[PDB]
């Protein structure tokens, strides 16, 4: 706000007077003065953050303040500051030379995103919200989780609302109507996880009844002890079809990854404990 | 409205670990309120009771409460109260608590059709985010209980109701200002074994817990017995009628 240059709201990359022309990213959240204060979110978003943020973990977005400047004039507004990075794995994608990341800056960068998931999990964070669009990528090729206004600590017999991740990344479950958890992070996972192979969204839809199929016309289609008859029985089309160039144990990563029964679906944890790594 | 189920992967590994490490984050509170010049312990207790009634009625989530408590205390700490104002502050704290911790989020007409302007009242919200720094979230004695029963190894099958049945009580107990001296961890400990002694319901004696208990959260078992009898005190002194 007062010593901030920017070279429900725009995110505006900024240099801060202080610090030697560093950059501090500026996320200016709006709040609408209808009658409700600070919007839910950039609440959830900050507390998780600045909850965490001792453990300086490696592979998690930097928040550094909250502005806030009370205005007598108009509406009060919103300067959300973070660490500046470079570029998203979205970006980072769309200007990769080809034929993309190398299998190496791949399984780094999976090793990372996974790596500060697991521990986010630990202290029963579930990000709800892994898409290429919210991870960073630094100059020197580390990972940081993002955007974290999904983000909240997950207890048992909690009340949810089954509108989790973009249409895309979001995992059967969610899709389903059904009941969800942490696994919502490691199918938006494999998700990630093949859209790096071969830059292009594994699972592109159009309405969450399409998502679902999409989804399923690539992993196949699970039994009845591995669902909670709409959908079709056809022969799951093996996924070297779907994800190009990718290594006999990655293989079975990504399958671990986007698996439908999220009770059998790879952790975090061990996910980093897998082969492939 | 759909409702979390189990998750192993939270539920079931080193996380008391953190949570203890995390509670570890903000220090005791060596006199409750300590900086108050006009509002009491006596006025907490009250505006607790109705807070508590706030979201005990409105069925907002369990960690709902114990963040409001949470919050309050800490907010109370920075700047100062009045009792023409506690109301509007610990209004203000739910309303937060509730953005944060419940699906379902206490709208700010159905908190001040219930008291303040419900402007005067986003102040009040915007006032104890920047002098908390926007840092809200915290450890919940709530936060505890399936970890410690999953540690304890309590048997899958109860959790449901002994989690419900517990965290019921820890939120009463939590009204009261001797509790807010307690760590999380304790306070959910005494929760469970006090909520142990109502009907068995398949669960060994509260005794057998006790020591484990105190291995598990690392305190002089003396201390744990205690805490037991601290929580189900307050749990006791609920009173609807202080209002």
């Amino acid at each position: 706000d007062q010593q901030y240059e920017c070279v429900y709201g725009k995110v505006f990359k900024a240099r801060d007077l202080k610090n030697g022309g560093r950059f501090v990213a500026l996320k200016r959240v709006r709040v609408q003065t209808g009658e409700e204060g600070m919007p839910l979110s950039t609440i959830r978003e900050v507390a998780v953050l600045r909850h965490l943020e001792t453990f300086e973990h490696p592979n998690v977005v930097r928040l550094f303040d909250v502005c806030t400047v009370s205005r007598t004039d108009r509406e009060t507004k919103l300067t959300l500051v973070f660490e500046h990075v470079d570029q998203d794995l979205t970006t980072y994608l769309d200007k990769v030379p080809e034929p993309g990341v190398p299998t190496e800056t791949i399984k780094d960068m999976m090793f990372q995103l996974l790596r500060g998931l697991d521990f986010l999990h630990s202290h029963r964070v579930v990000h709800r919200d892994l898409k290429p669009q919210n991870i960073l990528v630094t100059s020197s090729g580390q990972i940081k989780l993002a955007d974290f206004g999904l983000a909240r600590i997950y207890s048992f017999q909690m009340a949810l609302t089954s509108v989790v991740v973009t249409l895309w990344y979001r995992a059967p479950e969610v899709l389903l109507q059904s009941s969800y958890a942490t696994p919502v992070d490691l199918w938006s996972v494999g998700c990630i996880f093949a859209e790096m192979f071969r830059r292009k969204p594994l699972f592109r839809g159009s309405s969450d009844v399409d998502q679902l199929g999409k989804i399923l016309d690539v992993i196949g289609l699970p039994g009845e002890e591995d669902w909670p008859q709409a959908f079709h029985s056809k022969s799951a089309q093996p996924i070297e079809k779907f994800v190009t160039d990718i290594d006999e144990l990655g293989k079975d990563l990504l399958l671990k990854c986007l698996t439908f029964n999220p009770a059998k679906r790879i952790s975090a944890y061990s996910a980093l404990s897998h082969p492939y790594f | 409205n759909r409702a979390k189920i189990d998750s192993t992967t939270m539920k079931d590994p080193r996380v008391l670990n953190n949570l203890k490490l995390r509670e570890l984050l903000l220090p005791k509170f060596t006199s409750l309120w300590e900086i108050q010049t006009e509002v009491t312990v006596d006025n907490r207790t009250i505006l607790l009771t109705w807070m508590h009634l706030l979201c005990e009625s409105f069925e907002l989530d369990k960690s709902v409460f114990p963040l409001s408590v949470s919050i309050l205390d800490r907010y109370l700490c920075k700047k100062q109260g009045t009792k023409k104002t506690l109301q509007k502050i610990g209004a203000a704290c739910v309303l937060i608590g509730s953005k944060i911790r419940t699906v379902k989020p206490m709208t700010v007409s159905k908190l001040t059709y219930l008291s303040f302007t419900n402007l005067e009242l986003i102040n009040q919200e915007k006032d104890i985010l920047e002098a908390l720094k926007w840092d809200t979230e915290a450890v919940l004695a709530t936060d505890f209980l399936i970890p410690l029963c999953n540690a304890l190894k309590i048997p899958e099958d109860l959790w449901p109701q002994l989690y419900e049945a517990a965290s019921t009580t820890i939120c009463k107990a939590l009204i009261q200002p001797n509790i807010a001296l307690l760590s999380p961890g304790l306070i959910c400990a005494g929760g469970l074994l006090t909520t142990i002694e109502t009907d068995n319901t398949n669960c060994r004696p509260w005794t057998c817990y006790l020591e484990d208990l105190s291995s598990i959260l690392n305190f002089s078992t003396n201390t744990v017995r205690t805490v037991k009898d601290q929580v189900s005190e307050a749990f006791s002194l609920y009173d609807l009628e202080i209002l």
